[PDB]
């Protein structure tokens, strides 16, 4: 698994793969690893499939529910709280790693991480997963304040590609999405739309 | 380990056990009694572990006891064996697991005799004679050896003896002191104690 | 750790020693393992002290509320099993215990001996403790239902004494007492160190 | 395991419009003889047998529910069951305890009381049964029976040659199982009268 | 243990093998699988085979509730919700593994499901001991918008190439589809292997066992 | 215990010669960390090799083999050693360093041409060997073998380019169904005219099931 | 690690007045897969004794080159071929050598008596053998044990003729005995050969059955 | 297993059964436990089969050698303390091994317990394996040093068949031999079945 | 199971065992021998496993008599006892080690009697009394009650005879027959085996 | 631990850290992890410093010695081949890592890979240690075909720098070395001189 999430002026963009692994056989090379919570708030899932997709689910209904009667389009603080507690509570029962990022009226774009034991912070871009540790120096170096849109994009796309082919455990299509004030736009890279580096050869 | 022998007959029933209560080098009684007496015409012969024997023993001879008082007349030996059995297999899957090994000799006037055998896992068999302990090992092949339906009542105890002497010879526990017991139509006797010198 | 204990024509006569270890670090040499349950009743400590204490003095508790509401005293045998059925709820838990019960009823003298497994005995003859091999090999040459008083008392020290020199986990004093048909009384609190004198030693 | 701490062994088989039902006699503690008079066949109603294998215990005890239950169902609603509600009914039971089970696996053999044609039905430890058109078996040596009885059962079989080929399959393989045998037993039903007998086998 | 399940243009086919096996000795040779969890939905399922027959029989009922309630006939999502909590609830103590699938008002619908509550909406899925060798099948002759007698004849390839490969899978073959105005459920679909013949007998005379005592009790 | 690893092998054989395929990932654990080696030898003018498993000890045996052959060629007495000896050599080196607790890590796949027939073999850890017309190691055990059986069934006799193709087809399925593969291997014939390898070869690949 | 494997394979041996027949399946496992199907487990020693072997393969082969190998040394140091009965004797202490790292073979031979008759011996790993009629050892003993005993035994069976063996009848009864332990067992399939030792030599035959 | 020996005024008696089991399948009933060392010497099978033939067939060849050697047949108690001092140098690997010598010497009659752990002892009444427990009982009550040779046979019969009755890991048939002051001979050879029916 | 005691006077010693084996549930035999005899005023009682105790006594037994066969005179117990201790300690630390316990009880004409003990660690004590086996914890006491150093010989035997009744009356093993021996300044003498009905 | 070398047309490069654990404690923060082998070849040493050292010092005597009798200097597969004999018989060593650069006449700028184990490869560009994963993309994104001296360097220092950020187990100051015909240039990184980035 590997995620990618990263913040610019007026939304956010965000990245995933699509493999799904259980030892060394591949059960899917297709699944969707974005997960939306309401009109203009997403999610990233990672380690285990069933935990984060019933936490998912749970956080969905909840903030429909407190959306409906306040009447007013919820804040991303809301649910990276909710998700916070319910990952707290059962530190020792799940193994979810997730990210949350969005946008909202009051505040633009925003990103928060949420590992394994349930803590919270926000940051100007955020990465996940097993393939993450093969890129922590490349998205050190090329980061700068002032991103567009389509830099965003094309950035999470060329560090998805360089998780993608060190690391056994991901690899197939690169899934992005991206969110504004108008609306959300998705988009999907594969074959010789993703990019490519030349071997070394002696 | 202890010793329990059982044996049926025509229109009698015979039983027989050890007299000794010690505790890993040396034993600290020579008189003990492992006969429970249950009703007018029936017993329980319990064997095992500490503190599991009499707690059982005791539980089962109350509610007997207030089956008789209540209804006014008595259980029959199998009524009894099926209910200690039930109760024990209840037992079992608890939180106050008993280990216990049992026979429960008696007599009605309707069926007759009945000399049953029961495991610590609430089995529930049927058998003419029957044994525990290790030293059943030196004494069951004998009783398949001399045993006859239709044998007499001081057969019985002649072949009770020369089945005890044989524990004097080859087994590596002392046991010198035996209690017996008779059953039959008038009702629980008490006989001499097969004593061996020493 | 050693006990001893054993009834005859005048009575039971009851003794232990004075030694606590933990390990091989000898705590205290001044115990009293004799326990007083009551004008009526005596005790015994073996294995582990807080619970030959605490689960004794529940029942002294319990002995005292059952006089209260029968006006009649208590016995032996319903002592012992309402030890035994009371300490019973916590088998298989970490309690160890061993304990003589000695007094006298309208049936007479009374010893019983209790453990935390389970088993309730009476006997004539009891020894506890890890010296109560060497205890028994000597109390078994010289008991006799028709002893006298004095014969009695040398026949307990010795043995205490004898049990005393070979195992290390026991010695100190030989407190020695005596039950009545009227209630008990104390005898005398020897000290090891001039028996030795006294006896071929 | 704890299965075979006591041990024993049943097997069914069909006819043409007869059935039959098999089981061993013997009661032990692991290698020792008790006794030999031990029941492994029940009557669940006319033209209906169940077998029992494995705990004694456990045997016992789902006999005794199983008619406790029983008798409730035919005095409710006046009617003899069918095998198949039977079938479903046991499994149900077994399930219930799917943790603490009972050590045993059943064996159903009987007939139809509106069309009398035949019914077998094999379960397990919790269920998964296995209606088949064949025979079934139950206990610790199946090897063996499976292989007997695969050889035997021609499609179409009288009583006959039905008692004798089941007869002579269950004799052939207790005497390969240590823990089983001492003597065997075999209930035959048709539609207007049932056949019970018991057979000359090796008492070691 | 060789299930698969497949996709084509007006519906959904779905197939599995006839054998069980309890450890290592056939018990049966036509067992079945695809199970029914309402008119136009249909589960097979692998597993422990217990825990895959209750699970299956408590969603149908469920079911057959919420349309008498309702009105209307059911839908896919609801037993794929169903099961996905169901399973999630016991921590993965439920071996229920199944290729859950069916067509309702919306176009056909292909699921599958795991024993902790992880769900996929794969266009063909396999499973069991056996699932690769019809997989592999699957990703060489597969195709989109493909017709019925094309589809029946890849999923039983893809059934027996996984039959006379693995040793825990072999019997006669299965078959289901289900279209808008068509549930043609084929057993058996065809049968690859058979018993061979006899070539001698074992004289089953009659009055060659002994006996010792007999019993006989009239019926009326 | 056992580091840096190689995946599956494939074997085929058609009517003049022999054909084999195999990556070039030098694993270890989860991280690809070699791209570029070769996991296949050329033995004799009629004999190859192919291993999966450690590399270490496939260098032991490579090394082996090749002073061997140098050691038997120098003689000159018209002799040569041929696949089944190489075959009863290497059963016989694992079963004794397997009797003595320290083996070798490896399933290996011979190939040869003899005299006007053909060969293929196989090689475990433990000494179990034996032969086959085709065959394949690690997981395409799995995805492989199935198709290479069913196309044989029909018709055990196959042209070079009828075999080529169906090798090219089935080095496909690992990539899409297996984890520790990559998109980079080679394929080697031996024929009357000796043993040829090829360079480093690509699947055409399909993605068209991601929109739906 | 765990230096032994499971592969199956059943074996069985008739003995007759004139005659001795030795059986076995054709296939070769490990696990849930099929490595091959054209493995035979039934070898010639010499002119009137073979054998079979069943369990792991690698000892198997190893013991078969051992006992080839020994022979021929007896016939160069005594200049005589080398009996059944001396077969036996030897291979109970080949076995016995192994009384701590010991082979995982169940082996059985069959062969002609030193006159005319025929001869089996079964053994075990550690090389108790003793002599016999009809044994069936392997994976799918309990299957096949049970019922050489009732039809050539004639145990159960009162009022039965004795009616000694013959040729037809026992290679008929074999070929319906391994055709019915193949639908209950799934490591034995998809063949079967036959050797049969006779006054006159040794024949071979094959039989098909299902592919699972 | 189950296998018995005794002695008395015309010498030494042996008796065993014919079972084998791997587990709980039987895999032959047919077995020879008592084994026939020398024309003089006898001997016993019960734990490990393969031990038990292997060693005493060293025995014997070693008996041969001394007789060659010496120009005088050994004796009991010499064969016996080389069997001990043989399998004494394998404790602690495996080895299971209980066995009966039995002979006739210069003087008189012989007979010696043996096993793996080391313990070698004489005596006159023996019985190991399974069902040794339940032969014992027959065996002492029924014993006596003046008997005939008409009697001990069925004593050892009866002994071997009711150890079989209750003990699963033995049965089948029963073999039985008689040592003298020439040599040894085979006596008899009966099968449970067959007997069941000349008891009740 | 086992049990071996000895007992010294001013001109005499008396050695006493059991004689009883067993495997595990039934006791085999009824008039075994745990004694020893290294020469004509030394006796080795020797007990523990089971096929250690005749390897060791065998051996020190061959040495002796090879001692005095080698030099013209006997060897004195106080000698026998170290030779014993440092072959025991000596194999103690080796790939066969002996598990077994002993007693060394002699006489010498310059010296007088003796007796000794051992632990199975070669510890080599030397005591006016001893004993082995479990048995020893309920007939020590006794000795230490009624033993003097100037005990004659009957008074001895009478004191033996009233240990072995309270093992017979406290242990939970039978033991029913015992074997006894005598050594003096002429030589070993054995007296008749104290039996109990 | 973190070290990388790299391979331009006429020579070679290494770099590594200057950092020692013993736990969680630094027992030192100064070390050298470039140990010569003869006049132009170079070891890189990772995992236990005992057995890399021991067998650093029996490879340095082997090679002197055969570099005296045939008078002729040696090679990098030589060396390579030693080390590959050394830890492959024992591979109780757990002596783990080690990269070999260096320069021969016949050949270039030559580097190797020995590995855990006791396998050997030639690469362009090699990197190992704890901290190496936290680097390989920024490598796949940065290498190409004909790169001078100046450009290897300062990668190098990059890569370097960005690794002893992420990683615990590596810090302190920064040991580079440039490896060619003409001679060896030795130098050191610390403090303002490391390349930083912001945060």
């Amino acid at each position: 698994t590997t995620i990618m999430a990263v913040q610019f002026d007026g939304g956010v963009v965000l990245g995933a793969d699509s493999r799904t692994t259980t030892g060394s056989y591949i059960a899917n090379r297709v699944t969707d690893k974005l997960t939306p919570i309401h009109d203009r708030i997403f999610c990233c899932r990672s380690g285990s499939a069933a935990d984060t997709q019933a936490v998912a689910d749970a956080v969905t209904y909840q903030l429909g529910f407190h959306s409906i009667e306040l009447n007013e389009p919820p804040l991303v603080h809301t649910a990276a709280s909710l998700f916070k507690e319910m990952c707290y509570r059962y530190r020792e029962d799940l193994m979810a790693g997730i990210i949350i990022a969005g946008w909202d009226p009051q505040e633009g774009g925003q990103v928060y991480s949420v590992p394994m034991g349930g803590m919270m912070v926000r940051q100007s871009f955020a990465i996940g997963g097993s393939g993450s540790s093969y890129i922590y120096g490349y998205v050190d170096a090329t980061y700068r304040e002032g991103m567009t849109k389509e830099e965003c994009l094309q950035f999470t796309a060329n560090a998805l590609a360089l998780a993608m082919e060190r690391d056994g455990s991901s690899g197939g299509v690169i899934r992005l999405a991206a969110i504004a004030e108008s609306g959300v736009e998705r988009q999907v890279l594969l074959g010789d739309q993703i990019p490519k580096f030349a071997v070394a050869t002696l | 380990m202890e010793y329990l022998i059982g044996i049926q007959g025509p229109d009698y029933v015979l039983v027989a056990s050890d007299r000794v209560a010690a505790s890993n080098i040396v034993q600290m009684k020579d008189d003990h009694d492992k006969m429970f007496k249950m009703s007018e015409k029936i017993l329980l012969l319990c064997v095992g572990e500490a503190g599991d024997t009499v707690q059982f023993a005791e539980y089962i001879q109350k509610n007997v006891q207030l089956y008789k008082m209540r209804n006014g007349y008595e259980l029959s030996p199998t009524a009894a064996a099926n209910f200690t059995r039930r109760n024990l297999a209840d037992c079992l899957r608890s939180r106050t697991p008993y280990h216990v090994n049992l026979l429960l000799a008696g007599y009605d006037e309707h069926e007759g005799p009945a000399l049953y055998y029961m495991d610590y896992l609430a089995a529930l068999a049927k058998a003419p004679f029957a044994a525990h302990g290790y030293g059943a090992f030196l004494t069951l092949s004998i009783l398949d050896r001399y045993y006859t339906p239709t044998i007499s009542r001081e057969r019985a105890v002649e072949l009770l003896r020369k089945c005890l002497e044989e524990l004097q010879k080859r087994f590596i526990l002392n046991l010198p002191t035996f209690s017996v017991r008779i059953i039959d139509k008038n009702g629980i006797h008490d006989l001499d104690n097969i004593s061996f010198p020493k | 750790t050693t006990t001893l204990a054993f009834k005859f024509r005048h009575g039971v006569i009851v003794a232990a020693d004075s030694r606590a270890t933990a390990g091989a670090y000898i705590a205290s040499q001044t115990v009293k393992k004799v326990i007083e349950i009551n004008p009526y009743l005596l005790g015994t400590m073996a294995g582990g002290a807080a619970d030959c204490s605490f689960w004794e003095r529940l029942l002294a508790r319990q002995c005292r509320i059952y006089e209260l509401r029968n006006k009649e005293r208590i016995s032996v045998a319903a002592a012992s099993k309402l030890l035994a059925n009371m300490v019973y709820q916590y088998k298989g838990m970490g309690l160890s215990m061993g304990t003589m019960i000695c007094g006298w009823d309208k049936r007479g003298p009374g010893l019983y001996y209790v453990d935390s497994e389970g088993n309730r005995i009476s006997g004539a003859t009891f020894s506890v403790g890890s010296g109560s091999v060497y205890a028994y090999g000597v109390m078994d040459r010289g008991y006799s239902y028709d002893l006298e008083v004095e014969q009695a008392y040398d026949l307990a020290r010795r043995a205490i004494y004898q049990a005393t020199y070979r195992d290390a986990y026991s010695g100190g004093a030989v407190n020695l007492y005596h039950v009545r048909e009227d209630g008990w009384i104390r005898v005398s609190s020897d000290n090891v160190a001039d028996l030795h004198e006294k006896y071929s030693g | 395991s704890i299965m075979s701490y006591n041990g024993g062994a049943v097997m069914a088989m069909k006819g043409k419009n007869c059935v039959a039902i098999a089981a061993d006699r013997r009661f032990g503690i692991q290698a020792q003889l008790v006794t030999t008079d031990f029941q492994k066949i029940f009557p669940m109603g006319d033209r209906l047998y169940i077998g029992l294998a494995g705990l004694a215990t456990d045997v016992q005890t789902v006999a005794q529910r199983l008619k406790f239950r029983l008798n409730l169902y035919e005095l409710k609603e006046g009617r003899q069951i069918k095998p198949y509600t039977l079938m479903s009914m046991v499994a149900n039971l077994l399930y219930e305890k799917r943790f603490g089970p009972y050590y045993t696996e059943p064996v159903i053999a009987g007939l139809d009381p509106k069309t009398f044609k035949p019914f077998i039905c094999s379960l397990d430890l919790i269920g998964c049964p296995m209606v088949t058109d064949d025979f079934v078996v139950s206990g610790t040596c199946a090897e063996q029976m499976y292989g007997m009885c695969e050889s035997l059962w021609e499609p179409n079989m009288d009583p006959d040659h039905l008692f004798e080929t089941i007869s002579q399959a269950m004799l052939n393989a207790v005497d390969r199982d240590a823990v089983s045998g001492m003597g065997v037993i075999v209930h035959i039903i048709e539609k207007d009268k049932i056949t019970t007998r018991t057979l000359k086998a090796r008492m070691d | 243990t060789t299930i698969a399940g497949v996709v084509y243009k007006d519906g959904i086919v779905l197939g599995a093998d006839t054998r069980a096996t309890e450890g290592m000795v056939v018990a049966d040779k036509n067992c079945s699988k695809i199970h029914f969890i309402s008119p136009n939905i249909y589960c097979c399922g692998a597993g422990t085979a217990a825990d895959t027959d209750m699970t299956t029989q408590l969603i149908s009922s469920n079911l057959e509730l919420h349309s008498l309630s309702t009105g209307r006939l059911p839908r896919v999502v609801t037993a794929n919700r169903m099961l996905k909590q169901m399973l999630f609830r016991y921590r993965g103590y439920i071996g229920a593994a199944l290729v859950l699938g069916g067509v309702d008002v919306t176009g056909p619908h292909l699921y599958s499901i795991y024993p902790h509550g992880s769900t996929d909406k794969l266009p063909y899925v396999t499973m069991g001991s056996g699932s690769l060798a019809a997989m592999a099948v699957f990703e060489d002759k597969f195709r989109p918008d493909m017709e019925e007698e094309e589809a029946k004849n890849l999923v039983s390839e893809a059934i027996a190439a996984g039959i006379f490969n693995d040793l825990g899978s072999g019997s006669n073959i299965d078959l289901c589809v289900i279209s808008k105005n068509k549930l043609d459920f084929l057993r058996p679909y065809t049968v690859p292997n058979k018993k061979g013949t006899r070539l001698g007998r074992y004289r089953c005379e009659k009055g060659t066992t002994a006996v010792l005592t007999e019993k006989i009790t009239p019926l009326e | 215990n056992p580091m840096v690893t190689g995946t599956s092998v494939l074997g085929v054989k058609f009517e003049g010669g022999v054909v084999i395929a195999a990556d070039m990932l030098g694993s270890y654990g989860s991280l690809a960390r070699f791209r570029n080696i070769s996991r296949i030898m050329r033995v004799n003018n009629s004999t190859m090799l192919g291993a999966s498993g450690d590399y270490a000890d496939f260098q032991y045996l490579k090394q082996v083999l090749g002073q061997m052959v140098i050691d038997e060629e120098l003689l000159g007495d018209g002799h040569s050693y041929s696949p089944r000896a190489i075959h009863s050599w290497l059963t016989r080196a694992m079963y004794s360093r397997r009797s003595k607790m320290n083996p070798l890590w490896n399933t290996m796949v011979i190939g040869g041409y003899a005299d006007g027939e053909s060969f293929l073999g196989y090689v475990d850890m433990l000494g179990v060997a034996y032969e086959a017309p085709s065959l394949a190691t690690g997981y395409g055990a799995y995805l492989a073998q199935p198709l290479l059986r069913e196309v044989l069934e029909k018709q055990p006799v196959l042209s070079q380019t009828e075999a080529r193709d169906l090798v090219e087809r089935c080095m496909r399925v690992l990539y899409y169904r297996d984890a520790r593969s990559y998109n980079r291997f080679q394929t080697a014939t031996v024929t009357e005219k000796g043993v040829e390898i090829e360079g480093p070869l690509s699947t055409e690949t399909n993605w068209d099931i991601a929109h739906m | 690690f765990s230096p032994y494997v499971f592969n199956g394979g059943t074996i069985l041996a008739i003995a007759g007045e004139d005659f001795a027949i030795v059986a076995s399946d054709t296939r070769l496992s490990e696990g849930f897969s099929i490595h091959t199907r054209d493995s035979p487990k039934c070898y010639k020693l010499t002119d009137k004794t073979v054998i079979g072997c069943s369990g792991f393969h690698g000892d198997c082969l190893t013991l078969t080159k051992i006992i080839e190998a020994r022979l021929k040394m007896y016939k160069h140091s005594n200049n005589k071929a080398m009996t059944t009965g001396a077969i036996a004797a030897m291979l109970s202490t080949i076995l016995y050598s192994r009384r701590f790292f010991p082979y995982y073979v169940y082996n059985i031979i069959g062969g002609l008596d030193e006159e005319g008759k025929g001869a089996v011996y079964s053994f075990d790993p550690v090389g108790s053998y003793q002599r016999d009629s009809f044994k069936a050892g392997g994976s799918a003993s309990a299957m096949l044990q049970p019922l050489l005993d009732n039809q050539v035994g004639f145990k159960n069976m009162q009022n039965v003729e004795h009616v000694p063996l013959s040729l037809d009848r026992a290679m008929r009864l074999v070929k319906d005995v391994f055709i019915s332990a193949a639908e209950r067992d799934v490591y034995t399939g998809d063949a079967l050969r036959i050797c049969i030792v006779t006054k006159e030599g040794i024949r071979e035959e094959t039989v098909s059955l299902r592919k699972d």
